[PDB]
């Protein structure tokens, strides 16, 4: 009875650890013996804490988490692929909690509700990972769907904050319903809301011999409505308006932990839900979109915050090139660029956290910051080179490998574009790296020094980037097994 | 002179002795 | 053909609240009726579906819709009166 | 209710009562076990206490990290026990335990 | 007949709510839209849903939309002659024969019931959202 | 099929007329607790007086300028009174003394007790007033918030019977009422009843609304009766939904086989109108609520505790194998 | 076994005539949250009641599974209402 | 001790404490009685 659970207890735990932090938050929030203090840092570090236990619980379950599987059968199906998924995201998670501790004591928004949420959010994503049915699949995405609709209004003295907020708000509440719309008739048409076997009701006649009008419609809109949620040209009506306007540690968890869970859902539903071989074009003129666009677009940015916004969307269809080409090695190449890109999108949003200590706005005011800081300098042009996919650093090799996949298939033209787009991509990248160390303006910012969360993680992200290409078997064989690990 | 009397800070030193032994003794044991 | 009637009216009830939503980009409270009449036209055809084939796998998830569609009804009243408290 | 505790992937070390009572695992507890939990319990606290002392709450800090931390460290001996028993771990101790 | 000018009206009333006048007319549509849909369900033969979408939809979420709005200012073909006739009842089941909201709550909070705890987690969602916004208590 | 109206107007004509007499009864009592006589000289007893008091309503000038878009004030009586009515086509009077024979018949009743919320809330929008709408207001939070009590309730009821079916709710009561047991149950289910319809000490929010503004609004002469007949509608309904469900619907109360000569169709009014007697009573006993205090317990007296109460009733029946 | 609703529509319709036929017997002779909060939590704790519909009539088919899952969903939503009385929100 | 403490918030908030006290038994009921006497 109670060993049946075994299999849950990664996120059973984080519940309930969730549930002592909201009341030990709100009970010690409200104490006139302590006159109101600002437990945010406090439920902060405990949520890290939970966090990292709840790690250790995952990862020692490795044996584990596959007992009873007959039992969970409607509710989930966790497997290699899931593990590791998971694993990942919640390392992710832990590393974004880690690096806004500052956030909260240096401008004063001691709001213990925001770790909460973080962590609700969180284990909503976990169900999403574990999730093999049409229900479970829309219930978690709602879950952290609402989570970071509150979380991204949460500075309630911003216009942008709140304007932002609402707009992410109406944005995933229309991608929502039209993914639903699209669910519901693949339910209609043939039952079975399933993966399992939805899998085998389509297997088993091919789309060109008939025609289903309702099947493919379904599959089309839930593709529509997956590309809305990662914010996929041309489903990218307010993306960067999104992460302008939300807080910067919101911003930090966004793109980064949606984004894994969201792509690892769509590599279920795709690889199982799909076998009229339909949703090839789809990701393949809208991952074209998403590289020319994301190239063409960032180049014209002066904010800081629109060109992580519009490098996000360029990486996007950088990943997104992994699904045209249906093979072991396109989703390999998926899921090292979705690794690596996560990796030095955290980087990315250390330095921007760094800076926010005296409210970094621009491209232009990190002007001359080798002379305050060059160690910085040296750090945010290594992540920015990376970025750019230049050869002697990580990213390079995820660009390399989903180019390797791309022409593996024969999708020639997916690799003329990576190549072109890639060469507009690192141009805007060095003109950001120009202003950092070459040009001096006249009036010079300084910048407060960091604490030591956020420069251990930087420092981390950075030896890890340069180092990559001289050790990286883990990765590629990591990447080898969780493709396999989706049928057998 | 020879008592902490802040009996709260001593609970959490003596805390961190048993998480420092634990440490060490699963290090050693496994 | 009673299954055709019902699909062809949740369908223009869905393709209605599309239309709600996209031509006002301003009001900002035609956006939050027109989500729920998506809402409301996914689980009519959820329910529908659920009685054709005599299946309930239909009107379990149409009934766990609700839950959503309520929470994102307060956020967006909620989010909708923050706005509204700077201007005017 | 009809439950079957079945691994996918079944266990390549000897399996010692198949479907565990609660009772018998947490009384299976190892002194390994009872280290890491002791080991949790105590990061736990400490962390909670050192958290703590900015807002100024340093007890009640201390109570709830030594909360989260005793489920932790329980459901995680009480994991490595199962997985014993379960034949998911290397299990050397109660596999001979058996035969005697 | 009664479906159609039911669903007539229905459609009528959405229409009118995305190009009413004023909030006050669109949120009244917008309830009647609701009231034709639980009449539609309905005659569709789920009593239980019927009157969910009173309780839920016109009963607290349309109460919320009026407070807020109210400060902040292939078919077969027809023919059936020999139809009616070939109706084959299966006796069998008949007798002890559950309602829409027996066989809802058999499997609901027994099978599928992870899924009702991540409906109650997305309660708690919106019920803490409302509040960390929304409190001045100036 | 032509039946049916028949017995449309033999529910709605008495129920009229029995608003009337309780209007009646509720002065006579009140008179009676303060050592009075209260309407007397019309009539024998008081007994024409209602008629009298109609006949002056109709035979007087109706204030009806509306001084507003003339429609959705002359709805919400509309709406507000046939919510009240219709509420009562599922009523299990003694066997087949019922109208409807729902399935469900309870769901439905706390659907229609929830969607008369509506109506005080366009009369006070309508009713272009800056104090009298806020009034409205506040009595549909105050009833809004109520319900969910009234709701945890029902359940606590419906757990213990198993079906939803009003009739067979009564059928399962020839062992005991279940307001024996349920007691507690049953005091908290009279006073959210109470409550619910600003029909109490909880009472003040409609109170101060005509105190600070005298309601200088377009007063129809007898149009506003109409909130004045359904508010009296849902009193009685109230009141009979507890004999429906704590005590004996119709069953004899603690009878030997020897008082067989009267039917079960006044077990039930007699229980009704012992309830209603207590509405005028806990009226004229007790001092007005205010507004404040009234979320205040309506909040955090009944919710948790009507969930205490579910939780207990369900834990026990299920410890015990006791269920239906 | 559904027929037993156009009585009711029947008596809805008869109900509006009538109220017709008395309201025409004369003619032939600013803002504030709290409400909005109040709003949500009945909102919130009237789906609990239209989760609990379903579960305390088919109560005496599941026996030890469906009530302890309604007990941890609960359990939940008391947290939540926890959470919601001690922050304020729920006096005036 | 905490019956100090326990008792001075029993005397504060008596709605509170019966909501508890009831919910407590409602849960006691089926987690430690049903099991005793399912073994008869
Ligand atoms: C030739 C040389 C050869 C080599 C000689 C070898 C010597 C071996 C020496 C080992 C030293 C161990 C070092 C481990 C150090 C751990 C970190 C120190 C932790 C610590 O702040 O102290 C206690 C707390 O207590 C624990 O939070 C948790 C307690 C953790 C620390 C307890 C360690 C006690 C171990 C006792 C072992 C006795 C060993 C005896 C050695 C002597 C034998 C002769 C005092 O807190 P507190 O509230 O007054 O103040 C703290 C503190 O100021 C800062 O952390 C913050 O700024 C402030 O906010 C506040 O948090
Ligand atoms: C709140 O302040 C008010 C009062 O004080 C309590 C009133 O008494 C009143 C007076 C109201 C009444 C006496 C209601 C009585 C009205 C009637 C009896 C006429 C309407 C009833 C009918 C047409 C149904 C008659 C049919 C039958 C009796 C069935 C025959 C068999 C008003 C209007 C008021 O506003
Ligand atoms: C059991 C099921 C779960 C129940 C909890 C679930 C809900 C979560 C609630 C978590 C928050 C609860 C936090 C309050 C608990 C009581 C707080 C407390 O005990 O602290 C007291 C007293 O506490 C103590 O003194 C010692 C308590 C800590 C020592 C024990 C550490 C915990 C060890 C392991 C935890 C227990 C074992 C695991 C559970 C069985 C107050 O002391 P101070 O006021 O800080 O001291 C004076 C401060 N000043 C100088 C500024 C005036
Ligand atoms: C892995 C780490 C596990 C332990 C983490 C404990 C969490 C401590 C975070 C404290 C953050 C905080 O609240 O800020 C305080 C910072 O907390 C600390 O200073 C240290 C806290 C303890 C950290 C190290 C203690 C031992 C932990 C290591 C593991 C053993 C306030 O610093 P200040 O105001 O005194 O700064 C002024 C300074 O004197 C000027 O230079």
């Amino acid at each position: 009875m109670f060993n049946l659970f075994l299999a849950v207890f990664p996120e059973i735990f984080i519940i309930n650890a969730t549930f002592i932090l909201l009341i030990h938050g709100v009970v010690f929030s409200t104490s006139k013996k302590y006159d109101y203090p600002p437990l945010a840092s406090n439920v902060g570090w405990l949520g890290l804490l939970s966090v990292l236990i709840t790690l250790l619980l995952l990862a020692a379950g490795a044996p584990l988490l596959t007992i009873a599987h007959l039992f969970w059968n409607n509710l989930f199906r966790r497997d290699n692929f899931t593990y590791f998924c998971q694993i990942f995201l919640l390392l992710s998670t832990a590393g974004t909690i880690s690096m806004c501790f500052d956030f909260f004591d240096q401008e004063r928004f001691d709001a213990f509700e925001f770790i909460v949420l973080i962590l609700l959010s969180t284990c909503g994503m976990l169900f999403m990972i574990s999730a093999y049915d049409l229900i479970a699949m829309y219930l978690a995405i709602e879950l952290q769907s609402l989570c970071f609709y509150v979380i991204a209004a949460s500075k309630r003295k911003s216009e942008f904050s709140t304007e932002a907020g609402l707009k992410y708000l109406i944005l995933g509440a229309f991608s929502s319903g039209i993914l639903l719309f699209g669910c519901s008739m693949i339910y209609g048409s043939t039952g079975a809301t399933h993966f399992d076997q939805l899998a085998k009701i389509l297997t088993g006649y091919e789309i060109t011999g008939a025609r289903s009008s309702g099947i493919f419609m379904g599959i089309l809109f839930i593709a529509v409505g997956f590309l809305f949620k990662i914010t996929a040209v041309p489903f990218h009506m307010w993306a960067p308006d999104i992460y302008e306007g939300s807080p910067t540690p919101v911003t930090a968890f966004l793109s980064i932990a949606p984004k894994i869970s969201i792509f690892a859902n769509i590599l279920r539903v795709f690889i199982y839900g799909s076998y009229g071989a339909t949703l090839q074009q789809i990701f393949f003129f809208c991952s074209i979109a998403s590289m020319i666009l994301g190239a063409l677009a960032a180049m014209a940015q002066t904010k800081v915050k629109r060109l992580l916004a519009y490098s996000s969307i360029g990486h996007v269809g950088y990943i997104c090139i992994g699904f045209s080409c249906g093979t072991i090695e396109g989703i390999q190449s998926l899921l090292i660029g979705i690794f690596i890109y996560a990796l030095m999108t955290m980087d990315a949003f250390a330095i921007v956290l760094a800076l926010r200590q005296t409210r970094v706005k621009y491209i232009a005011d990190l002007g001359a910051l080798a002379k305050t800081n060059p160690i910085l300098a040296i750090t945010f042009s290594i992540t920015m080179f990376s970025y750019a996919g230049i050869p002697p650093l990580a990213g390079f090799c995820s660009k390399f490998y989903l180019f390797f996949a791309a022409l593996g298939c024969g999708a020639y033209f997916l690799a003329l574009v990576g190549v072109v787009t890639s060469v507009i991509g690192c141009f805007y990248y060095i003109r950001l790296v120009k202003r950092m160390f070459f040009d001096t303006p006249r009036t010079w910012i300084l910048y407060e020094p960091m604490d030591r969360n956020k420069s251990l993680l930087l420092a981390m992200t950075s030896f890890f980037i340069t180092l990559f290409l001289l050790y990286p078997s883990p990765l590629f064989s990591v990447t080898h097994q969780m493709a396999l690990s989706l049928y057998l | 002179p020879k008592v902490s009397e802040d009996k709260n800070r001593n609970y959490a030193v003596v805390a961190g002795v048993v998480a420092i032994v634990g440490s060490i003794g699963w290090y050693l044991k496994a | 053909m009673d299954l055709i009637k019902y699909f062809t009216f949740s369908m223009i009830i869905f393709i209605l609240g599309i239309w709600g939503i996209l031509l006002n980009r301003r009001n900002i409270l035609i956006m939050l009726m027109s989500i729920e009449l998506m809402l409301l036209a996914v689980n009519l055809n959820f329910l529908v579906f659920s009685v054709s084939l005599d299946d309930m796998m239909g009107q379990v998830f149409a009934l766990l819709v609700l839950t959503v569609a309520a929470a994102e009804s307060a956020i967006g009243l909620a989010i909708f009166v923050i706005t509204f408290r700077v201007r005017g | 209710m009809n439950t079957d505790i079945t691994a996918l992937e079944k266990a390549q070390y000897p399996v010692v009562d198949r479907n565990p009572a609660f009772t018998k695992v947490v009384g299976n507890f190892s002194t390994l076990d009872y280290l890491r939990f002791s080991t949790i319990t105590g990061i736990s606290v400490t962390v909670g206490y050192l958290s703590g002392i900015k807002p100024g709450i340093k007890g009640p800090s201390m109570v709830t990290g030594g909360l989260i931390g005793l489920m932790g460290g329980f459901m995680y001996a009480y994991q490595n026990s199962a997985g014993r028993l379960m034949g998911f771990f290397p299990n050397d101790g109660e596999v001979a335990s058996y035969q005697k | 007949m009664i479906l159609s000018v039911l669903s007539s009206l229905a459609l009528v009333s959405g229409l009118m709510v995305v190009r009413a006048k004023n909030p006050v007319h669109s949120v009244l549509f917008f309830i009647l839209v609701f009231c034709d849909t639980s009449g539609l369900l309905l005659l569709l033969g789920l009593d239980f849903f019927a009157m969910i979408f009173l309780v839920v939809y016109i009963g607290a979420i349309a109460v919320l939309f009026l407070f807020v709005v109210m400060m902040f200012h292939i078919p077969l073909l027809p023919t059936q002659r020999n139809t009616t006739s070939l109706r084959y009842t299966v006796y069998a089941g008949k007798v002890r024969s559950w309602t829409n909201l027996e066989t809802l709550g058999n499997l609901l909070y027994t099978y599928y019931f992870v899924w009702f705890l991540v409906s109650s987690l997305i309660l708690l969602v919106a019920m803490i959202g409302a509040i960390v916004l929304t409190m001045h208590r100036t | 099929y032509i039946a049916v109206p028949a017995e449309i107007l033999g529910i709605i004509l008495p129920l009229l007329l029995g608003v009337a007499f309780l209007v009646l009864a509720e002065r006579k009592v009140m008179a009676f607790v303060q050592r009075r006589k209260g309407p007397d000289v019309v009539g024998s007893f008081g007994l024409l007086q209602p008629l009298a008091d109609g006949l002056k309503l109709i035979l007087k000038e109706p204030i009806s300028p509306s001084s507003a878009n003339f429609f959705l004030f002359r709805m919400a009586p509309v709406a507000t009174f046939m919510l009240s009515l219709v509420a009562w086509a599922v009523v299990p009077f003694d066997y087949g003394m019922v109208l409807s024979d729902l399935n469900i018949g309870l769901l439905y009743l706390f659907a229609i007790s929830s969607l008369g919320v509506y109506g005080i809330i366009i009369a006070g929008r309508s009713s272009n007033s800056k104090y009298a709408f806020l009034g409205a207001l506040r009595s549909a939070a105050q009833m809004v918030s109520y319900e969910v009590s009234i709701g945890l309730i029902l359940i606590t009821v419906l757990i213990c019977v198993g079906s939803c079916n009003l009739s067979e709710i009564v059928m399962a009561q020839k062992q005991i009422w279940f307001g024996i047991p349920l007691f507690p149950v049953l005091v908290m289910f009279f006073i959210s009843c109470l409550a619910e319809t600003n029909r109490a000490p909880f009472d003040l929010p409609e109170a101060e609304a005509e105190l600070v503004a005298g309601y200088n609004v377009e007063y129809s002469s007898m149009g506003f009766a109409l909130f004045f007949l359904g508010e009296y509608a849902n009193m009685i309904l109230m009141s009979g939904l507890c004999t429906l469900f704590f005590l004996g619907g119709w069953l004899p109360i603690l009878d030997l086989p020897i008082f067989k000569k009267i039917p079960g169709s006044i077990w039930f009014s007699i229980k009704v109108l012992f309830f209603l007697f207590l509405y005028i009573w806990v009226r004229a006993a007790f001092p007005r609520y205010r507004y404040d205090q009234l979320m205040g317990l309506g909040w955090k007296v009944f919710l948790p505790l009507s969930l205490a109460w579910v939780v207990s009733v369900s834990g026990l029946l299920v410890t015990f194998q006791w269920l239906p | 076994m559904m027929l037993e609703f156009a009585p009711i529509f029947i008596y809805l319709v008869i109900s509006l005539l009538v109220s017709l036929i008395l309201l025409g017997v004369p003619f032939l002779f600013r803002f504030d949250i709290r409400f909005y909060l109040v709003s949500i939590l009945f909102l919130i704790f009237d789906l609990e009641v239209t989760f609990f519909f379903p579960w305390a009539v088919s109560l005496n088919k599941i026996d030890l599974f469906g009530f302890w899952s309604m007990m941890a969903f609960l359990f939940i939503l008391t947290i939540g209402f926890l959470y919601e009385w001690k922050r304020g929100a729920l006096d005036w | 001790p905490v019956m100090e403490k326990l008792r001075m918030f029993v005397a504060q908030e008596p709605v509170v404490a019966a909501s508890c006290l009831i919910g407590g038994v409602g849960l006691f009921l089926p987690a430690v009685v049903r099991p005793i006497l399912d073994s008869l």
